[PDB]
RNA sequence: GGACUUUUACUUUGAAAAAAUUAGAGUGUUCAAAGCAGGCGUAUUGCUCGAAUAUAUUAGCAUGGAAUAAUAGAAUAGGACG
RNA sequence: GGAUAGUGGCCUACCAUGGUUUCAACGGGUAACGGGGAAUAAGGGUUCGAUUCCGGAGAGGGAGCCUGAGAAACGGCUACCACAUCCAAGGAAGGCAGCAGGCGCGCAAAUUACCCAAUCCUAAUUCAGGGAGGUAGUGACAAUAAAUAACGAUACAGGGCCCAUUCGGGUCUUGUAAUUGGAAUGAGUACAAUGUAAAUACCUUAACGAGGAACAAUUGGAGGGCAAGUCUGGUGCCAGCAGCCGCGGUAAUUCCAGCUCCAAUAGCGUAUAUUAAAGUUGUUGCAGUUAAAAAGCUCGUAGUUGAACUUUGGGCCCGGUUGGCCG
């Protein structure tokens, strides 16, 4: 039968083996170690608001050749520092260090996105006015 | 229009078995109005700080003007 | 602390989002029966899929089972009563085989058109919604109504609402306020 | 890799593409009328079958 | 009423069983999500259908079964009936 | 024996040495209140339940206790700890995890409004009271129905089709049209009645209320997965795109726009989680010669598993439920 005890009273052995082998499951492992709470700049949440320290010209990976505009952010709830991307041509003129940006996941389950090395977060708002809106013309950035 | 109706055995029979707001809608009862609900509550709570009638306390607080 | 007001959703959504053949056959229905959504098609397929599901679960039982007979006849009789199921093929092995157009066929959208009265599936739309044609004296402004096979003989224009005869109406009576004001005194 | 590369060009192309303002155009029918407009355009009076059915051919 | 009983697993049926939820019947909330309504007349002094059914699985209780799988018995006879 | 309303190591005294555990005791963790239930739809499962009902626990943290049928009560008291308020400096007073509202915290959540009319509850009680509860406000949490147009005329044009020696356009409408045509309706607005405790809305309904300047639908995408351009302009490995594969270094099917087009549509994107796809957790149902994987070898306890055989076969009777040929 190759392994698995087929006996009618072998349930304990069958449960415990499953329990044991779930740990090789990458997601089951993180979910029980609470990795999102322990590791992971965001406290396990969807977004996290922080504060801009400096504006960085992260140079793209190969075979691309560019300078990807990013901001080092010190998350409010954490103090953890995180370098995050500012998408959408322009938009590095909106940020202006010491400002209050709202970070969000990049959409790769951790795992920095593209040619951008070690950037697992992107900006969604600045000064509470929705980066997208500033880009088009819909809203204007607040007083200071 | 589908509604509901009551017809009483007398008008005296209505003015006792009817809700007091319906007799308002009709005229068979004058809308005796009172202070706001949260005014009466405050009146009660103000009243709860005086043990006794109270006008005896008005004499001792008249002694305040002396001292 | 109130009994929770229950609810449910009336539509499903296709998994493959860009199946071009599926999109074709959908527009055809929306274009034939005068719909505005793919959801108006999604809803019917959702309702139809549950109907099949009861039928599927019933067939796996033994014939003339208590639950199978009671609930099976109800399902057959209901579909018949609204005019979706044929009189002869009336034993639920055909309700399994029912398709979407059969349900689309009974909407007050279509009977209002099929029985003249609109000359267009879309004129039917605008008429129904605009406080026009009724069932009894009961006006109906829902293009999806499921004319129930015997209310089919009562789809006339409204007692109000010209095209059934009550008044011209504000747009027409405005002309009667410029024909008698400019020509006369 | 380097992190402190230049930022002077932030917004370069977007700020130097010539703005050709939009053109006023017939208003499109918002609702069932659009699904109808798709029906008669796609299936009723079909335009061309030049091998296959092209859905946005400019210079064919 | 008296006198005694090898142990179990499994399976059958049934009692015991909250409502909302789910599945589901009836009912034309104008449709529908819902709701638990309502439908008939002499609509000038009432007639009347409802407010079902199902799942409720481990355990415990009750009962039919006696295949399958365990257990116990008579070997220094300290055996069995009267 | 004491104590309790009462059983009981509940406590005490005396005596004994017991009680649990690989069939996982004991200890640790929980970003743990339990359950009815929720999400995901072949099935088997996976994941979730602070939160409308039930049960429990609490009232800043502990402990103590008065009253009483019932409390170890906190909108009761007493003490300590932590808060924290008022003062004439002597002292005094506070406990929103009630309803609102404020600060803080954050990605994250509404009014310091009306009423006991209903639903029910309490009292000495038909009456009083009830931020229980109902009403409204805020409210794209989720859920339902489904407006943004409908129909003619006409101007070339086409396809039908009868004839075709050869003009063609004639009456069956396919509709693309840069002039036209009268019809229709609520979105709104608003007498009035209706609704309501009083109001608001809804359902009714006078008077108003549609032609492009509108009562003007959006949100994404248009190289592949993946539905929709190899159009024009711009930039020139820069700026940016790009879930993933990959685009951009001067004719860019991916960037920035115009045009046009697709998809869903009063909704649409993104982030995070989870479920399906996943037979990549495999009981159903995985794989392990070489891709990830058989302990160097044998013994071996716990665990799982374990040959065959013990009333079979034949006979009679009773009465049930479908289905037939018949009615
Ligand atoms: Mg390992
Ligand atoms: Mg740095
Ligand atoms: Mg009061
Ligand atoms: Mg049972
Ligand atoms: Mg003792
Ligand atoms: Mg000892
Ligand atoms: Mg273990
Ligand atoms: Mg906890
Ligand atoms: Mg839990
Ligand atoms: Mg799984
Ligand atoms: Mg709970
Ligand atoms: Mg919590
Ligand atoms: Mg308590
Ligand atoms: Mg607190
Ligand atoms: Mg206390
Ligand atoms: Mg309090
Ligand atoms: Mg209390
Ligand atoms: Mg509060
Ligand atoms: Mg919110
Ligand atoms: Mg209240
Ligand atoms: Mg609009
Ligand atoms: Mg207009
Ligand atoms: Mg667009
Ligand atoms: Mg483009
Ligand atoms: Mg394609
Ligand atoms: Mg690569
Ligand atoms: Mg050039
Ligand atoms: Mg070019
Ligand atoms: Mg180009
Ligand atoms: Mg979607
Ligand atoms: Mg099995
Ligand atoms: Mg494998
Ligand atoms: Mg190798
Ligand atoms: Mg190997
Ligand atoms: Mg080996
Ligand atoms: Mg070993
Ligand atoms: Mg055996």
């Amino acid at each position: 039968g190759k392994g698995k005890p087929r006996g009618l009273n072998s349930a304990r052995k069958l449960r415990v083996h499953r329990r044991n082998n779930r740990w090789a499951e990458n997601n089951y492992k993180k979910r029980l170690l609470g990795t999102a709470f322990k590791s992971s700049p965001f406290g396990g949440s969807s977004h996290a608001k922080g504060i801009v320290l400096e504006k960085l010209g992260i140079e793209s990976k190969q075979p691309n050749s560019a300078i990807r505009k990013c901001v080092r952010v010190q998350l409010i709830k954490n103090g953890k520092k995180v370098t995050a991307f500012v998408p959408n041509d322009g938009c590095l003129n909106f940020v202006d260090e010491n400002d209050e940006v709202l970070l969000a996941g990049f959409g790769r389950k951790g795992k920095a996105k593209g040619d951008i090395p070690g950037v697992r977060f992107k900006v969604v708002k600045v000064s509470g006015v929705s980066l997208l809106a500033l880009w088009k013309e819909k809203k204007e950035k607040p007083r200071s | 229009s589908v509604g509901f109706g009551l017809v009483y055995n007398s008008v005296a029979e209505a003015k006792k078995f009817e809700p007091t707001y319906r007799l308002v809608r009709y005229g068979l009862a004058e809308k005796v109005e009172k202070a706001s609900r949260q005014q009466r509550k405050q009146k009660k709570n103000r009243d709860k700080k005086i043990f006794g009638t109270g006008k005896r306390l008005a004499k001792k607080v008249a002694r305040r003007n002396a001292d | 602390p109130r009994a929770p007001r229950t609810y449910s959703k009336t539509y499903s959504t296709p998994k493959r989002p860009y199946e071009s053949s599926r999109l074709d056959a959908e527009l055809k229905l929306a274009g034939e029966f005068g719909l505005k959504n793919k959801k108006e098609i999604y809803r019917i397929s959702f309702q139809l899929s549950k109907i099949r599901r009861a039928a599927r679960d019933l067939l796996t039982r033994d014939e003339k089972d208590p639950k199978r007979l009671f609930e099976g006849n109800a399902l057959i009789r209901r579909l018949v009563r609204v005019g979706v199921l044929s009189e002869d093929k009336k034993k639920l092995d055909y309700v399994l085989a029912l398709k979407v157009e059969d349900f689309l066929e009974r909407r007050l959208q279509t009977q209002v058109y099929k029985l003249g009265l609109a000359k267009s599936v879309h004129h039917a739309r605008v008429l129904i919604t605009q406080r026009h044609i009724a069932v009894g004296k009961q006006i109906v402004n829902i293009p999806s109504f499921m004319v129930r096979l015997d209310s089919e003989k009562h789809i006339d224009f409204a007692p109000t609402s010209p095209f059934g005869g009550a008044r011209p109406g504000r747009v027409a009576r405005r002309n009667a306020a410029r024909k008698a004001e400019a020509s006369g005194e | 890799a380097k992190v402190h590369g230049s930022l002077a060009r932030a917004g370069k192309v977007k700020s130097q593409t010539p703005k050709v303002e939009k053109t006023e155009k017939p208003k499109k029918p918002k609702g069932r009328a659009y699904k109808r407009l798709l029906y008669t355009r796609r299936f009723v009076n079909v335009t061309l079958v030049n091998g296959k059915r092209r859905m946005n051919p400019g210079p064919s």
